[PDB]
């Protein structure tokens, strides 16, 4: 069920009555970048992992010695 | 007051032709009957999906 695209995926499961083939140019929405379309990848090793998505929260000091 | 069974219009035989011959068993059998006979409701889900409304989540 995650292989059909999402604007047809609102139309299989009766959502709207008009298929994105033909609904107009205004209710399409407007993008700066293409598109991908990844269904799921689940079992895969393609799957998903999460991670820090911020440096850790203290930092620690960089060592420098002094010739006294 | 409940009635007793002396005062009942439904005559021996005609209440015990209900008891011997299982009546009402029969129509309720007659039900699932006409039941078989009928549309079903499945639909096959990942070549056909259920209902959404926009709100869903």
């Amino acid at each position: 069920m995650s292989q059909v695209e999402p604007g047809w995926h609102f139309w299989l499961g009766y959502g709207v009555d008009t298929a994105p083939c033909n609904t107009p140019k205004e209710k399409l929405p407007i993008r700066a970048y293409p598109y991908k379309f990844q269904p799921n990848y689940t079992g895969t090793p393609g799957a998903f992992v999460t991670y820090n998505t911020l440096k850790p929260k203290i930092s620690a000091w960089e060592p420098v010695t002094k010739q006294r | 007051r409940p009635a007793t069974w002396e005062e009942s219009e439904e005559g021996a035989l005609s209440k015990a032709t209900k008891y011997f011959l299982l009546a009402e068993m029969f129509r309720g059998l007659y039900v699932v009957l006409e039941q078989f006979f009928r549309a079903p409701y499945t639909i096959y889900y990942p070549f056909e999906k259920g209902p959404v409304s926009p709100r869903f989540r």
